[PDB]
């Protein structure tokens, strides 16, 4: 009981520890350790035995000895009662610690969404080989949305490369050795003008 | 549940050195008035003496 | 969606807050559990 039944309730709350980064945080676990500490404190004082013929021959008062090893021994047989409190703490606890419960299971249900998107793909991807090896039309499908852009961007008449991408790398690389190097404006249509004109006391508007 | 364990179990030793400590400090405490008894009982026999001496 | 004060359900752990301060009060909760034992078994008769 003694060695060795401690080691994995050190592993947990340091980790625990580890992961607190803010001072709120790290003080709440110092509560914690002090708890762990204080409950799994180990009591070893070497009990000692007692010999009440030893007493009771060597000198006692008449009906003590004998009284106090009645009484002495009464209680000696009252001891904790370990399964009621096992099933307590193992049915219902802390309906406080309950709200946690249900926000770490809805956490982790969230990166687990995620952890699946990234698995799933990686699965699908599996079957995807060289993109230049399949016909324009067959791509578009295992990349399943593309075409439906496609089309609104035909649709609305935004037939400028590029231009409703936040990051045209198409349009840099084109314009590696372009003269008067740009890539078309974010957003821009090839109908709107934003041209205007003024006339002031001088010509051309200067 | 582990540290709940250990928690009664080392406290259930605690209690135990605690009872048999008390059982063992008044025996020790009840003999040692018993000496003193004893000794004063003796006492007066010596005082006694004294007392012969000096009538 | 009822019974938690967060402004998104997007939710991030980058600490251990809301963690520890629901174990300090889950564990500490139980304790007095021996010394209210301790009651009975000791207020059961007087060693003397
Ligand atoms: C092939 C069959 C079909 C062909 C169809 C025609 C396709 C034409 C291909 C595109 C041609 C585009 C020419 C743009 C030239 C811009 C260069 C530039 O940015 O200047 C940078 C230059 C140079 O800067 P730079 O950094 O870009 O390049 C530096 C060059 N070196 C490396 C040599 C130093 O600086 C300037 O800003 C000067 C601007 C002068 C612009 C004069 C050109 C005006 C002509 C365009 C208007 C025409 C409208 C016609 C509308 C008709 C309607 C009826």
């Amino acid at each position: 009981q003694a060695p060795g039944n401690q080691d994995k309730i050190l592993k947990w709350i340091s980790t625990l520890s580890n992961k607190a980064t803010t001072g709120e945080s790290r003080s709440y676990c110092t509560q914690l350790s002090s708890l762990v500490s204080f409950y799994n404190k180990q009591h070893v004082e070497q009990i000692p035995t007692i010999d009440f013929n030893e007493w009771k021959s060597v000198i006692s008062t008449q009906g003590l000895v004998d009284k106090v090893k009645e009484n002495y021994e009464s209680l000696i047989k009252e001891q904790y009662n370990t399964d009621a409190i096992s099933k307590q703490i193992s049915s219902a606890s802390s309906k406080a610690l309950d709200d946690i419960e249900n926000e770490l299971s809805f956490h982790a249900a969230i990166w687990l969404n995620a952890y699946a998107d990234y698995t799933m793909f990686l699965f699908e991807l599996e079957e995807y080989n060289d993109p230049n090896d399949y016909l324009m039309h067959e791509n578009f499908d295992f990349f399943r949305g593309l075409e439906t852009e496609l089309e609104e961007l035909t649709e609305t008449h935004n037939y400028i490369p590029g231009a409703k991408d936040d990051v045209n790398l198409r349009g840099y690389l084109a314009t590696q050795f372009a003269w008067g190097k740009k890539v078309i404006s974010f957003y821009r249509h090839p109908a709107d003008d934003f041209k205007c004109a003024k006339a002031t006391k001088n010509m051309l508007g200067r | 549940a582990d540290s709940i364990n250990n928690f009664l179990a080392n406290e259930y030793l605690r209690l135990q050195s605690h009872i048999t400590s008390r059982a063992l400090n008044i025996l020790k405490q009840a003999q040692a008035y018993e000496t003193m008894n004893q000794a004063a009982l003796l006492q007066k026999l010596i005082d006694d003496a004294t007392s012969a001496i000096d009538n | 969606e009822n019974n938690i004060a967060s402004n998104t359900y997007i939710l991030i752990q980058q600490d251990v807050a809301n963690m520890a301060k629901a174990y300090v009060h889950d564990i500490c909760g139980y304790i007095d559990v021996a010394n209210k034992e301790n009651v009975r078994i000791l207020s059961k008769g007087d060693l003397i």
